[PDB]
RNA sequence: UUGGCACCUCGAUGUCGGCUCAUCGCAUCCUGGGGCUGUAGUCGGUCCCAAGGGUUGGGCUGUUCGCCCAUUAAAGCGGUACGCGAGCUGGGUUCAGAACGUCGUGAGACAGUUCGGUCCCUAUCCGUCGUGGGCGUAGGAAAUUUGAGAGGAGCUGUCCUUAGUACGAGAGGACCGGGAUGGACAUACCUCUGGUGUACCAGUUGUCGUGCCAACGGCAUAGCUGGGUAGCUAUGUGUGGACGGGAUAAGUGCUGAAAGCAUCUAAGCAUGAAGCCCCCCUCAAGAUGAGAUUUCCCAACUUCGGUUAUAAGAUCCCUCAAAGAUGAUGAGGUUAAUAGGUUCGAGGUGGAAGCAUGGUGACAUGUGGAGCUGACGAAUACUAAUCGAUCGAAGACUUAAU
């Protein structure tokens, strides 16, 4: 039995506890940084841009603008140093990718709500 | 110690300690058995060799390989075992373990040994010499007719000839290949698997050769 | 999937034509490639013929030439109204198959293998 | 680009010692007929 | 990815806008640098006042790249332009007013400066 | 190097640089080991041993050269028709045009400038890079191997501890060790990041067509545009160089005469380097010396000349791809899951058509993560891997033990 092998092997691993969300979506993703102190959590609020390849290597992508300056932050959706994730405010698009908000500043990068 | 056969199922990824993604490759190794004990007293070097899979009994108007013959049934039968499809030696292990017949398991690895994968490569085929070797291409302008062929091929009357190793094109070709220093990560017993850290020469269902690190 | 030596709208367009004919006469004679190919569009093209609902007659129609079957007592069916109504009647038990590959010898100006090509 | 020297009768022959042609299939048609190439069905003079 | 001839923005008010890189330092050879790399450039839209003027040459760490790095975990982290802070070859800054988010890669660097004079590390 | 000579070539030995690909010397540029020092340390200087590996990117000049900006452990010097144009460019220059300076009465000339100015070749042989066939290897096969050999690799920075210790008046600042990491390079692989993805999905312009509406279809670079699976891929992921043994170089010695001493040498005995031989990685019995192990197969006719058949085993042929130019290689060939189809997925696209509702409309919403989906996964004999045919051993002597 080849198929199962991918599968029956990486699946402890693979997380349970996410919510429901799609590109378009307003996230409040939870990460959790450790440096040689503590385990401090910093929140990342921003714009799903993408959601690619599935098991335990899907992958999201958010997009946040910091100071003027756009970031982009990508995930493993599985990782185990994201504590949480918030759905905070759905989006209507009609793409899966989004990849055009990163020519678009300011108001024009605005994404409708449901 | 501690040689064992299998073939690439894939490759995936899996979070360790302090969240830290390691890249994967699973290897099914399922089925091996001690299948031939040679010594030095009979051929000059000890080594076991390691029968991987099991293939179906003979058939009298089989046509192709998935039917053993008839001189792979009798040396698949001095053990008592089913004739395998993958038959390898292995010289670094201790020829007084391994009585010849045993189901070498896949629990002969824990998580954390450093190992040697063996396999072939792909195999690319008939290749340039820019691509077959890590050659510089000439200019893709400025008049030039000099893109993705070989140079010089040597130095004109000292030397009338071309030198051997010249790096010339030909067939890229899936030749073995050693990745040494791998880790073992993860042993499913169940499912008769490995997770060895990283990637193995070689296409998905091949044959690998996983080993224990010679330093 | 095999390119035949052309175009990808030169082979499109051969592929539709050389399966329109094939449910026209529904045993033609080409060559061993171009029959290994238009063998997954036709029996794809009869799947679509055994739903029968309107949104895959959309769809055959996507493939299908506009040929007018002359059929027997001067009554005129397209290939489009013979797909779901003669071979669609015919195979519906059937999970699969539907053609066959005949190999024969080479043509005279070629090597190349004829093949015919018969619907079953 | 020209050669150098003629090639000998002797050296082309070696050359093109294989630059042969093999004998096809030549299976017989149990049905009715002459033999037919292996793995063919036959158009004239046969059955298959 | 920042080779030479590369134009960055200059992220402080060391008294630069835009600079272009003359060569990646580390070893020989290096072609590309990212954030934490330290860089010696030239500076080519200059501010009127402030410290550097046009046509010096100054060493100055990479800040959020384009083609960010990334992390242990599997993460990533990327920005819409290229920046730079010009340093003062202690791996500390001339400017005392850093601007725009700094990548996080960089503590381990030892430019803990330029992170105290900066707005939110990602 | 500039020359000297005029020996080879004028029924042609065709071009300075640059590019691509190198290769070889060592009179060593960096790294290794030493001696001496007007060597405190840190740095040096000089000499010796050593070719293993490494030896940057720009600006100006056609430039070789040279200068310069940056770096770097270092930016070695030479040879190979001032290596390499039937491998590439043609900026430089001996072509015809034109112009200046200069010279000449002049036509012109300069070896002074300046602008412009056609780079031919289907590889016969050798040689090289891959790949098959034949035969041999004293029976024939299948499988695993030995390694005689050959090849590849071989570089190095920074930081932290030792230790602000040794040293030094201070300023400064170690060896030896330990550890961390890099750069460059070489590999393997597509999990991630990306790229591509012309039989995937969607949007959209023009025009023609399917009688019309609606839905589609053709062409317009794939009409454009937004994505994107498989596969191939790096700039993406992984590893690698290491150690460690022998023998040595320069050197350093111990014992020790010759020569009562002294003496590293003569007899001895040590020690000593990125070098040498292993160690490491590949490839290798055509290694004609043709190796070894395990398993399988065993004929008669018959001047045994040979034929007839065949064994084990293969092959033709056919379905294929983890393989491939071809052929080889591998998976299969009905007792069959080999490929296609079908069914179910995975991933992709992002909400099908039709209908209903709302809006005067353009359009929205519902039906509904909807439809569709090339290479990916599983199941399934539905279709096709038919019947067949060809090849294939009979074990030589000699002597020695038994």
């Amino acid at each position: 039995t080849n198929h199962k092998l991918i599968e029956a092997v990486t699946k402890s691993q693979l997380r349970t506890d996410l919510p429901s969300f799609r590109p378009g979506d307003t996230l409040r993703v939870h990460v959790r940084i450790i440096e040689g102190t503590r385990e401090r959590i910093q929140v990342f609020e921003g714009v799903v841009i993408k959601r690619r390849g599935g098991g335990v290597s899907e992958t999201f992508t958010v997009r946040k603008i910091s100071s003027g300056v756009g970031v982009e932050r990508t995930f493993p959706l599985h990782t185990p140093k994201i504590e949480k994730i918030e759905v905070k405010r759905r989006g209507k698009v009609r793409r899966a990718k989004l990849y055009y908000l990163r020519s678009l500043r300011g108001k024009a990068a605005r994404i409708q709500e449901i | 110690t501690k040689g064992i056969l299998g073939r690439k199922i894939g490759m995936t990824q899996v979070f360790g300690e302090n969240g830290e993604l390691i890249p994967v490759t699973v290897v099914e190794a399922k089925e091996n058995v001690v299948l031939q004990k040679k010594t030095v007293e009979v051929d000059g070097y000890n080594a076991i060799q390691v029968g991987f899979e099991d293939k179906k009994a003979y058939k009298k108007d089989a046509k192709s390989n998935k039917y053993a013959n008839k001189p792979a049934e009798g040396h698949a039968k001095k053990a008592d075992a089913a004739p395998k499809r993958f038959i390898r030696e292995f010289r670094n292990v201790d020829v007084d373990a391994y009585e010849v017949g045993q189901e070498v398991s896949v629990d002969t690895f824990v998580a954390g040994d450093v190992i040697d994968v063996t396999g072939v490569s792909k195999g690319k085929g008939f290749q340039g010499a820019i691509k077959r070797h890590g050659q510089s291409r000439g200019p893709m302008s400025h008049g030039s007719h000099f893109h993705r062929a070989p140079g010089s091929v040597g130095m004109a009357s000292d030397a009338s000839r071309v030198f051997k190793g010249q790096k010339m094109p030909g067939r890229m070709g899936g030749n073995t290949v050693t990745v040494q220093n791998l880790e073992v990560v993860q042993v499913d017993t169940e499912n008769k698997v490995i997770l060895v850290k990283g990637n193995v020469p070689g296409p998905k269902k091949g044959l690998v050769e996983i080993r224990t690190s010679i330093k | 999937y095999r390119k035949l030596g052309r175009t990808s709208d030169q082979r499109k367009a051969m592929l539709r034509d050389l399966a329109t004919s094939l449910i026209i006469s529904e045993r033609i004679e080409t060559t061993e490639a171009r029959a290994k190919e238009v063998r997954s569009v036709v029996e794809k093209l009869i799947t679509l013929g055994k739903k029968g609902d309107l949104a895959s007659r959309r769809n055959a129609a996507k493939t299908l030439r506009n040929v007018e079957i002359l059929n027997e007592d001067e009554t005129t069916q397209t290939a489009l109204q013979k797909l779901f109504g003669e071979i669609a009647e015919r195979y519906t038990e059937r999970q699969g198959g539907y053609t066959r590959i005949l190999k024969q010898g080479p043509r005279r100006g070629d090597g190349a293998e004829s093949v015919i090509i018969e619907l079953v | 680009a020209v050669p150098k020297r003629r090639t000998s009768k002797t050296r082309k022959n070696k050359r093109r010692t294989h630059f042969k042609i093999s004998v096809p299939g030549m299976t017989e048609c149990p049905n009715c007929g002459e033999y037919k190439l292996s793995h063919r069905v036959c158009k004239n003079c046969g059955s298959y | 990815m920042i080779q030479q001839e590369t134009r960055l923005k200059v992220a402080d008010n060391s008294g630069a806008r835009e600079v272009l890189t003359i060569k990646v330092l580390g070893g020989s050879g290096r072609k590309t640098a990212n954030i934490g790399d330290v860089i010696v450039c030239t500076v080519k839209n200059a501010t009127p006042g402030g410290v550097v003027k046009k046509g010096d040459v100054v060493k100055a760490v990479i800040v959020r790249t384009k083609s960010g790095v990334r992390r242990n975990d599997g993460s990533y982290i990327k920005f819409d332009e290229n920046a730079c802070v010009i340093i003062r070859d202690d791996k500390g800054p001339r400017g005392t007013r850093i601007f725009g988010p700094v990548a996080r890669e960089l503590r381990e660097g030892n430019f803990m400066k330029i992170v105290s004079l900066a707005p939110e590390v990602l």
